[PDB]
């Protein structure tokens, strides 16, 4: 029948014992966020998309870099 | 009905529970019997508890009848339908439970009936094996005793106050005590009623169901536990109720661990509730630490801020070693647990807690510096300014005393700031001003695309306002006083790209330009460091914007040093250059010196009226007759001389432009491809990766993509790359991002940009498309470093044209067969590795054209007829009889033998008898094996 009828009900005392001993499953370690400002800026300009849209030598007027962005068609 | 009505949600709880006392006082077993019949029917139970069941029957023998008639469509019962009309219902549930128990409070509670009976049925339905049942016996035995804490609450009330009088009776002294007494003899019988209910729902529902296996009826426990223990400190906030959510928070399950942390911020909001919690935060202070650090990142915030109430209550409770794992969370990548840590930070060093450095935030700033220094996690303070914004707004946004720091001598008494610290201060402070300039967070703290709110845009406008105002007159004298520092005078030179420059005109500060100008042209005098330089040039671009009444004055000084710039190159250059003589490394120094300053500014400059295109021509020639030029002077002169023809060719957009222009710059720009092709084969490898990153961005610009958009006067500005060049590409690729398998890092970083540009290639159509076999070989092998490159790669080339990439994918996994023939030989084994791994790639290959099937059957079908022709091309030297060499290719397209529609099956193999004999058609392991398989993956 599809009714939910659950055969274990409550949770062992060896399972609660445990619980109380080891705790390394439900704890992590830190994810830093970048650390370095190279890394942040590769956080940015790093990925498959704003590298296959932005230049290999960095252009610093909008000018010049439209020269680029409109052959990207 | 009762649940009926409860579910439709029409009617007010309190006339429902009104109509049932009415009922109930006419004759008791048939009300009885119908709120019975409501917990059962509030299961999903579609069946009838008779009367004379509930006369004769006992409530063990009920559940066991009511669960064989319990009609199921879904394993679903209405506390987890998903819904509306069923998030109504949950509420109403609750909400008739504590109507009844209210409005029953002074009577019938009391009578020997009604409660026990559904304590009863409740315990019963609290112990059966069906969820349905148990969940929901279990909300109403919870909320039942919230119900009864508040009786219990209501009767203490009542029998202090009687107390109260009986001791002013006997104070002034009657049957005023005797009647008084009666009271508290009655309030006795009542209390001890209540106490006796209670502790049969505690002993006969919660003790064994904040142990269940379904965690939703766990946090059903745990959270009532909470509000009973706020509501009844003084009979529920002993240890031994307490005891149970200490063993909860070591729970696997994240919400029950939710719900445990949310029951304890409850008791510490009020502080009075402290001796009794001391013993338990003792106890498990070491749990609570631990869960900051929780997989779910939700309970990490929630123990985060347990910590703060905690703090706020009792101090000495958390060691130092402690708070120094939750301050480490500042630099988190997720802002709500970032967020939750500077609050920590800020009410244990911050919180606690005149112009200058005698400014009431002066200790703060020197306090948020000395944090930020014995902290070795991050270099930058960009993550611990925006944990720390949304509550320490005040010391961030206090610019004054920061620059009184940097620029004001030091009180008698008070220790200077050492360089380590005012390089400190300089990048806390930058930071600030980007992020009120600017009201983003910094990358992975936030979308960064939030709409601003009317508040948000005045914030911003005051900010920026202010800032202008004071760093107008600041940021001159800050300079000047820390030119010679690179890292210093590099933050610094960031700060005029936000501020609003009409102010310079509306405020009269142009005697302040004139001074931050003079000081930007002396470190570009001074300073030879590529990033410096780079901060000088986009800090004059900022500056020089024509919208601006100020673009005058900064288009003359902007000119004026660039004037000097090129004389003295030209100077430096003719004596440099010079047929004879030897050069001197002071030479190349002061040549080096002048290149780096100019390509800096002519990346963001125009600088066409120095014509500069001769002279670096003349430099890179040099390097080409002689060979012994300075690696880092050819790298500059490779760089200036792109910005030279990328600034012509935007000027020849105006139609104002003559052919001779046009001209002109298809000679100069056809000349720099040939100096940069004889750079890509040199020695040094700065030297062929500049040339190569140059060539790469020069042909897509001059690609012939510059004729599309309606610009068909850019016709003859086309250029197309030779089979040489594209040979000679593709070497430095398979030598300098292939490679053998924090500096690894960056060389990664690196080698990803080399492989985007020729990919760039690939993908607009500029470089033939076989070109990319050597890259879609390396796909597995390099997966972890460039397979996100190699992705997008193959992905754009199948819309440019499926059938070109099929062959293209074809050729790299026949590539990769070539060099194991070439290593383990014609003789190799079949299980080995490299076999194995080649036989990956065609697994991974096969499933990037699953994709519209029935589009990509000329694709696939290319694919087998151009494998079957290699497999059988090479014949046995040995015999016409012995298998053909190469044969155990096929091995590798029998991947792909799935893709193809059964249509498609019959055709190729029909091209495979082409190339293979009746006598061919022989069973043996001898290698015929191999054949046998494709045979047997096409014919079924």
């Amino acid at each position: 029948r599809k009714l939910i009828v659950d055969s274990v009900k409550e949770l062992d005392s060896k399972t609660i014992r445990a619980q109380l001993s080891d705790y390394s499953d439900i704890v992590t370690t830190l994810d830093l966020a970048p650390p370095t400002k190279k890394l942040m800026m590769w956080k940015e300009t790093g990925g498959v998309e704003k590298l296959f849209s932005l230049p290999a030598q960095p252009l610093w007027n909008n000018r010049l870099l439209k020269l680029f962005t409109r052959c990207l068609t | 009905m009762l649940f009926e009505v409860v579910k439709m949600g029409k009617s007010a709880m309190q006339s429902v529970v009104d109509d049932w006392i009415e009922s109930y006082k006419h004759d008791r077993d048939i009300a009885l019997l119908d709120l019975i019949n409501f917990f059962i029917q509030c299961s999903g139970c579609k069946g009838v508890v008779t009367a004379e069941m509930f006369r004769h029957m006992q409530n063990s023998e009920i559940i066991r009848k009511m669960t064989e008639e319990f009609d199921e469509d879904s394993g679903d019962y209405p506390l987890t339908m998903a819904g509306p009309q069923w998030k109504k219902f949950k509420s109403s549930f609750c909400e008739f439970i504590g109507v009844l128990v209210r409005q029953c409070q002074y009577s019938i509670i009391y009578d020997e009936y009604m409660m026990d009976t559904v304590i009863s049925l409740l315990t019963g339905l609290s112990d059966s094996q069906v969820r349905a049942f148990r969940h929901t016996s279990t909300l109403a035995a919870m909320k039942l005793m919230t119900a009864l804490v508040n009786v219990a609450l209501n009767l203490s009330i009542n029998m202090d106050n009687t107390q109260r009088q009986y001791e002013a009776e006997r104070n002034k002294m009657n049957e005023r005590l005797e009647l008084l007494l009666q009271k508290r003899k009655e309030l006795q019988e009542n209390q001890d009623e209540i106490e006796n209910m209670m502790n049969a729902i505690f002993k006969g529902v919660f003790v064994h169901r904040y142990r269940d296996a379904i965690a939703e009826i766990r946090a059903i426990c745990i959270e009532e536990i909470g509000i009973w223990m706020k509501m009844y400190s003084d009979a529920f906030l002993n240890d031994s109720y307490l005891k149970y959510v200490g063993w909860t928070m070591h729970d696997k399950q994240g919400e029950v661990r939710l719900k445990c942390l949310t029951a304890l911020q409850g008791l510490y909001y009020n502080k009075e509730l402290n001796s009794k919690l001391e013993l338990f935060t003792s106890r498990f202070k070491d749990r609570i630490v631990s869960m900051t650090l929780d997989k779910e990142y939700d309970v990490a915030v929630q123990a985060i801020k347990l910590l703060t109430l905690v703090l706020q209550s009792s101090e000495e409770v958390l060691t130092a070693e402690d708070c120094e794992n939750v301050y480490h969370l500042v630099y988190s990548a997720h802002r709500p647990v970032a967020v939750a840590a500077g609050e920590f930070l800020y009410k244990k060093l911050f919180s606690r807690r005149r112009r200058g450095r005698q400014g009431p935030n002066a200790n703060l700033v020197k306090t948020l510096v000395f944090f930020f220094l014995e902290s070795e996690l991050h270099e930058h303070a960009a993550y611990l300014v925006d944990s720390m914004w949304d509550c320490a707004t005040e010391l961030l946004k206090d610019w004054e005393c920061m620059n009184s720091l940097l620029l004001e001598e030091p009180l008698s008494g008070e220790e200077a700031l050492t360089d380590r610290q005012e390089s400190a201060l300089i990048e806390i402070m930058l930071c600030t001003i980007r992020q009120a300039a600017e009201c983003h967070p910094p990358v992975g703290r936030g979308t960064g695309k939030r709409v601003l709110t009317a508040k948000e845009k005045k914030t911003q406008l005051d900010d920026r306002t202010k800032i202008t105002e004071l760093f107008a007159v600041a940021l001159p004298q800050l300079l000047a006083k820390y030119s010679v520092d690179a890292e210093k005078v590099t933050n610094l030179l960031q700060l005029p790209q936000y501020f609003d420059l009409e102010i310079y005109t509306t405020g009269r500060l142009e005697k302040h330009l004139d001074a931050l100008l003079r000081q930007i042209r002396n470190i570009v005098e001074k300073h030879t460091d590529t990033d410096v330089l780079e901060a000088c040039s986009k800090t004059y671009h900022a500056l020089c914007n024509e919208e601006f009444t100020i673009f005058n004055r900064v288009d003359i000084s902007r000119s004026q040093l660039i004037d000097e710039l090129a004389d003295k190159f030209n100077r430096l250059l003719e004596d440099f250059l010079q047929e004879g003589e030897e050069p001197d490394e002071d030479d190349a120094y002061q040549v080096l010196s002048t290149l780096k300053r100019i390509t800096a500014f002519h990346n963001a400059h125009d600088l066409s009226k120095w014509d500069l295109f001769a002279c670096n021509y003349k430099l890179l020639k040099t390097g080409i007759e002689n060979g012994d030029m300075p690696e880092q002077i050819v790298i500059h002169a490779l760089q200036c001389t792109h910005y030279v023809i990328l600034w012509q060719l935007a000027k020849i957009t105006e139609s104002s432009s003559t052919k001779e222009d046009l001209l002109r710059l298809k000679k100069q720009m056809r000349v720099f491809c040939q100096i940069c092709q004889h750079y890509l084969t040199n020695v040094n490898t700065t030297v062929k990766e500049q040339a190569f990153t140059i060539l790469c961005d020069i042909l897509m610009i001059f690609s012939h993509q510059i004729m599309s958009g309606g610009r068909d006067m850019l016709e003859p500005l086309v250029y197309t790359p030779d089979s040489s060049l594209q040979s000679e590409l593709l070497s430095f690729i398979l030598d300098h991002v292939f490679i053998e398998q924090a500096s690894k890092i960056e060389a990664l970083h690196k080698r990803r940009n080399l492989l985007a540009a020729f990919c760039k290639l690939i993908v607009y159509t500029v470089v033939e498309m076989n070109t990319a076999a050597d890259i879609f070989k390396q796909y597995m092998k390099y997966y972890n470093d460039y397979g996100d490159i190699i992705k997008e790669t193959m992905s754009k080339t199948r819309q440019i044209d499926k059938i070109q990439c099929a062959k293209t994918l074809i050729l790299s996994l026949q590539q990769l067969f070539n060099e194991m023939i070439q290593e383990n030989g014609y003789n190799f084994d079949r299980s080995s590795s490299t076999f194995s791994g080649i036989k990956e790639l065609a697994r991974r290959f096969a499933l990037t054209f699953g994709l519209d099937q029935l589009k990509t059957r000329e694709a696939i079908a290319m694919l087998h007829k151009d494998g079957i022709e290699f497999a059988f091309k090479e014949p046995n030297p040995q015999g016409e009889s012995h298998p053909p060499l190469n044969l155990a290719f096929l091995d590798i397209l029998s991947e792909f033998s799935s893709k193809l529609l059964r249509q498609d099956k019959r055709t190729v193999y029909v091209y495979l008898e082409k190339f293979m004999t009746f006598q061919m058609s022989l069973r043996r392991e001898d290698v015929w094996l191999p054949l046998m398989s494709y045979r047997n993956s096409l014919l079924a």
